[PDB]
């Protein structure tokens, strides 16, 4: 699962 | 404290520098000391804070995860013994793995959550120590497996129930904190209905407010929106 | 001398494990530590360790060059003075990086190069300390610039010269010598008429070579010819 | 410029 990417 | 006789300002700048390197060890210790400054951090400090560590831990989580495939397949039936080698070399990247976790909610407890205030700084070092509790979960193993998936849980909770009152549902920190905290559900917590749930009811209220933004934050909302349909792609 | 105490041959098998999980700062402390049992090494172990320190200072190559554009571009006409920082943090990088290349040196100095008597080990570690020595010449610039560079063309030459004596010239080793030579001469040695002759003459000799080899050496060795011509194609 | 591979 992909989780968040730094903005 | 190597970094205790180095400006802030200094600090920040050669953070920058690292990002531009792709130096993402020397970039986590200049962002250490310039937390360990005292003072609260920017918007872009607090990214630079999370870019570096991201990094770092991701490294250490993509060997840890090669060498743990290694592991169980020495362990399967008709595998010779090749001895202790591989479990003390994953037990090796495990441990500095640990180490920086450890020194990411070191970091948070000393003093960044203590002194945020303002929902978007409260939220984001919330969401990030559910992060790193949660990275610290993957490798868990023994008698606090549970209490550090609950840990994880309470400060991914806590990040909510202030996301959701302080905050829009486009907002790219509470959608990333939602998507995180989907995966958390699907991946730690044994709970793929609630990680669907999850993901599926953040997509369609961050639809709905779409509306109201310019075209740049619509681009920033969107991209995340396309992680959670991704992963909502993945898991049904 | 922190893996004094481990085995050799779990020092080996864990180079190759750090390998798989990209971990190469690990390997090259693996790679090392074998180095200094005192054995020779054989030729998967040589490999061992030159893809170690090949990946460890290729990443701080990269690193000094994109912090050394960024200081070059800082002292322009018209550049803000933004202070010391850029010039530290690429003073940093670069001494790590002469650490690492020193550290290899020293492992051929002791006493890998001495005990080599056959062809393939006294070529191949000769090449590496062509190598590591091109490394410190790409950063150096004060008084031993001169001296480093001919330490470079010095170890270069001997590799040269064993290896048009003892091998056939489709040997990769000695073809991956003459392509390195020949970017030594290209890029450290202000000398690309030289560069460009030794790239054709090395590359068209093993063409003639190809028809006495197996299909699985032919691969091996148009692999490194490929890279000889994609050279004289920037080249010329 | 291309620099040798490791094998
Ligand atoms: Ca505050
Ligand atoms: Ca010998
Ligand atoms: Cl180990
Ligand atoms: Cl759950
Ligand atoms: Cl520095
Ligand atoms: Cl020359
Ligand atoms: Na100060
Ligand atoms: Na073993
Ligand atoms: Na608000
Ligand atoms: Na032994
Ligand atoms: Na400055
Ligand atoms: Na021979």
């Amino acid at each position: 699962a992909h989780s968040s990417p730094a903005s | 404290g190597a970094m205790g006789s180095m400006e802030r300002a200094s600090l920040i700048q050669k953070a920058k520098l690292a990002e531009q390197a792709e130096r993402y060890e020397d970039m986590a210790a200049f962002m250490k000391g310039a937390v360990e400054k005292g003072e609260e951090l920017s918007c872009e400090e607090r990214n630079l804070l999370s870019v570096a560590y991201k990094n770092v831990v991701g490294g250490q989580r993509a060997a840890w995860r090669v060498l743990s495939s290694i592991e169980q397949k020495s362990n399967e039936e008709g595998s010779e013994e090749k001895g202790p080698e591989v479990r003390e070399y994953r037990e090796k990247v495990e441990t500095e793995l640990q180490g920086v976790c450890d020194t990411v909610l070191g970091l948070l407890d000393s003093h960044l959550i203590k002194e945020a205030g303002d929902a978007e700084s409260r939220v984001f070092y919330l969401k990030m120590k559910g992060d790193y509790y949660r990275y610290l979960a993957e490798v868990a193993t023994g008698d606090d497996k549970k209490r550090i998936i609950d840990s994880a849980r309470s400060a991914y909770q806590e990040a909510m129930d202030i996301s959701k009152k302080e905050m829009p549902p486009t907002n790219p920190i509470r959608l990333g904190l939602a998507l995180n905290f989907s995966v958390f559900h699907y991946e730690i917590a044994n709970s793929p209905e609630e990680a669907i749930s999850l993901a599926k009811t953040t997509f369609d209220e961050a639809m709905a407010d779409l509306h109201t933004l310019s075209e740049d934050s619509y681009k920033d909302s969107t991209l995340i929106m396309q992680l959670l349909r991704d992963n909502l792609t993945l898991w049904t």
